[PDB]
């Protein structure tokens, strides 16, 4: 974010305007005779127009060759960057936690750690929006807790990042990291379920403490605490699977970057999220 | 009730073995719990910023096609709110000169709370 705001106020902007815009364009197709009764084409437009007009998809990678005094220190963040923001796309993956803004997102212009805050994750009373079954993949009498994702994109690649780690170390860096991790983690022999066991119950707990109703006290609190498990270690066993016939190892995380990318899935996010960076 | 009764006696544990050391960690941590605290004009830019937040969220909600919108009641009740747990003498009487006169109309208020915030970011810059 704050990248961002010094390009805004390098040239003559301030972010707001961005969302001036956005406020614009999308209030002057609800009129009367109307043009687009569709907000998905309009919505791509927009951002299309605010990627053109107002923020390119340079702006990152501007500055931190700008930020370097030599070439070999920005190659060596972005080979670094690429590697942490691998590790923060996972932790952000796994657990499900919340929407990324860029202002929760820290970097170290030093060594290309990066890092984030507000790790929370998003847990939605609905038992019933999910396309797995109700019944017969698990079995919840209750319906509460379920640690479910809301947004479009899987996870944060946006324009700016793409463009500062490359072509070459999205494919060999980001997503071989991504792949390596989850199939580090569910090689030890189940030390994904002794860790993901008591830290998913104390977030049901505090998810039953939040609202005022926590007298549901009984093992089916821990059938909810294994049934949250599974889904968890399920999602990330799918990043780690390499198939038994041959296919590209680092198939399942390419499509989620090609999910993640795509305007038509950065469009339909809000405008806090800020897409176009 | 075992749980304050556990943690005192964890607490009378801790501080009969090493006296010292637990002296020292609780000056340590009531000097800075009191000489680390906020002026007023960092406490004023924190607030307008979970204000303008909250008000350019809401304002995204879709509330109508807007077409000259209005600002809820629970929101201006949360502000009148928040002027009265604000600082007393200086800031109020200017705070206040902003939801009196009918400025909450969901654009002459966030256009105050840009005003406010750039003003106030150039105060703390100047610092």
């Amino acid at each position: 974010h704050e990248i961002h705001n010094e390009f805004c106020k390098k040239k003559g902007f301030d972010p707001d305007d961005i969302q001036d815009f956005m406020a614009d364009k999308l209030n002057a197709a609800h009129d009367d005779a109307l043009p687009a009764p569709d907000m998905t084409i309009l919505k791509v437009e927009i951002f299309n127009s605010i990627q053109t007009m107002f923020v390119p998809s340079n702006v990152l990678k501007d500055h931190f060759t700008s930020l370097f005094t030599q070439f070999e220190d920005f190659w060596l963040f972005r080979k670094q960057f690429a590697s942490q923001y691998s590790s923060f796309v996972f932790m952000s993956y796994m657990m499900m936690i919340n929407n990324r803004t860029p202002h929760k997102i820290h970097v170290d212009k030093t060594s290309g750690n990066v890092f984030t805050l507000e790790m929370l994750p998003s847990r939605f009373p609905y038992e019933r929006v999910k396309p797995l079954l109700k019944n017969h993949d698990l079995s919840l009498p209750p319906d509460s807790p379920i640690f479910h994702n809301n947004e479009p994109v899987p996870f944060r690649l946006t324009p700016n990042i793409q463009s500062l780690i490359g072509d070459s170390a999205l494919e060999g860096i980001f997503a071989v990291n991504l792949f390596t991790i989850s199939r580090a983690l569910i090689e030890p022999d189940n030390e994904l379920n002794t860790y993901l066991a008591l830290f998913i119950r104390d977030e049901i707990i505090s998810w039953f403490s939040n609202l005022h109703r926590p007298i549901i006290e009984n093992p089916q609190l821990r059938e909810m605490v294994q049934t949250n498990v599974d889904l968890i270690i399920r999602k990330v066993a799918q990043l780690g699977h390499l198939n038994s016939t041959p296919t590209v190892t680092t198939q399942f995380i390419l499509d989620c970057i090609g999910s993640a990318v795509s305007p038509r899935n950065l469009a339909r996010t809000d405008v806090n999220f800020m897409p176009w960076f | 009730r075992q749980p304050w009764e556990y943690l005192q006696e964890l607490n009378n544990i801790l501080k009969t073995a090493y006296p010292l050391l637990a002296l020292s960690l609780e000056s340590l941590v009531a000097q800075i719990n009191d000489r680390f605290k906020s002026t007023t004009d960092e406490d004023l830019f924190r607030l307008i910023n979970v204000l303008l937040i909250d008000g350019t969220l809401n304002y995204n909600r879709l509330p109508f096609p807007r077409k000259n919108p209005k600002l809820p009641e629970n929101t201006e009740k949360n502000l009148v709110k928040f002027s009265t747990t604000l600082l007393a003498p200086y800031i109020r009487p200017k705070f206040n000169a902003d939801f009196i006169d009918n400025k909450p109309d969901y654009e002459t208020y966030i256009k105050r709370l840009r005003y406010w915030r750039r003003r106030l970011e150039n105060k703390l810059d100047r610092a």
